[PDB]
């Protein structure tokens, strides 16, 4: 029972140092409501991992994003859906501001199958203006095909095709400050479907060669449509984050954040964001980096 | 595999 003890407080501090070198290394400030999301990762309990993620654009250095993914192999999904809701609830009262759940609300419905979710996220990407302030829920679903064609028809034509819902899986909802909210459509196509005819045809042929050359280093490929997006956001889940500069032409902001996270202790994979012009480039200017820890 | 996808 001591060893518990222990074990808990080891894990709740290790969590916050993870979110205190990130911030600490990109902003001398941390951007207000971000001790609210410390102590929402402070009071899960269970096995979780931590997102720690940086935007550029061109010299704009972003940095106050995070996220966490439930992680207790109990698969208690609901629970976890309203510990999240409740610190959601808590960001409204404290920040004064009225979140606009309608999104989410339609895609649960009223007879959400919880046993077929695989992914839960809870987090925040939060600026200086609270009105461009985001809380941010992703779901994971399998075997779903009710709930995809709901996700599907929320998207209000970002969705491309209906041929798509061969890719997707995770849906992703973000929160404004401001009353507006989104849903994102993740397609994927996992690294043993790589070389596949079928996978040329019905999805590598519409890229342009650069967007195919990050997959040699990738284990997983996403593209995210939403309407908030202003192009699809390309999505390359690198196996080794050393890889991030091979692959990817960074601009000096980039190369920062970058060379930061090539020595601190964390996973081994990162994510990277980018879209399908910036590849184009000489340089990308404008990118996404996602960096992991998990805390068992 | 990773915190996105399951395995
Ligand atoms: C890192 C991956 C694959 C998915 C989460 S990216 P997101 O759409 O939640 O983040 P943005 O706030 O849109 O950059
Ligand atoms: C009491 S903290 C939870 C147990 C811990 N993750 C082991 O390993
Ligand atoms: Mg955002
Ligand atoms: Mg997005």
């Amino acid at each position: 029972m001591i060893v518990n003890v222990i074990q808990k407080d080891r894990l709740k501090e290790q969590k916050l140092q993870f979110i205190r070198n990130h911030q600490q290394a990109f902003d001398v400030e941390p951007i207000y409501p971000l001790p609210l999301f410390e102590d929402f990762v402070t009071s899960i309990e269970g096995d979780c991992s931590l997102e720690a993620s940086c935007k550029i654009e061109s010299d704009k250095l972003i940095a106050s994003r995070f996220l966490l993914f439930f992680e207790d192999k109990t698969q208690e999904w609901q629970k976890y859906l309203h510990q999240s809701l409740t610190f959601f609830g808590l960001v409204e009262n404290r920040v004064g501001v009225k979140i606009n759940y309608s999104l989410l609300q339609q895609f649960l419905g009223s007879s959400f199958d919880f046993s077929k979710v695989t992914v839960l996220s809870a987090g925040i990407d939060l600026r200086n203006n609270l009105a461009e302030s985001s809380l941010k829920m992703h779901i994971r679903i399998k075997d779903y095909p009710e709930k995809l064609d709901k996700a599907f028809a929320l998207s209000d034509g970002a969705a491309d095709g209906n041929y798509l819902k061969d890719f997707v899986n995770l849906i992703g909802f973000d929160f404004y400050f401001n009353g507006k909210s989104e849903i994102e459509i993740y397609a994927e196509v996992q690294e043993d479907d790589f070389f596949k005819p079928e996978i040329n045809n019905l999805v590598w042929q519409h890229f342009p060669k650069t967007a195919l050359q990050p997959l040699k280093a990738s284990s997983l490929f996403f593209t995210g449509l939403s309407k908030a997006n202003n192009n699809p956001v390309l999505y390359y889940h690198l196996k080794n984050r050393q890889d991030l500069t091979n692959y990817f032409k960074l601009n000096d902001t980039a190369q920062r954040v970058h060379s930061f996270y090539q020595h601190q202790d964390i996973l081994p994979y990162m994510w990277v964001g980018t879209a399908q012009k910036e590849l184009e480039k000489t340089r990308i200017e404008n990118i996404r980096l996602y960096y992991y820890k998990s805390f068992k | 595999i990773n915190p996105y996808l399951y395995p």
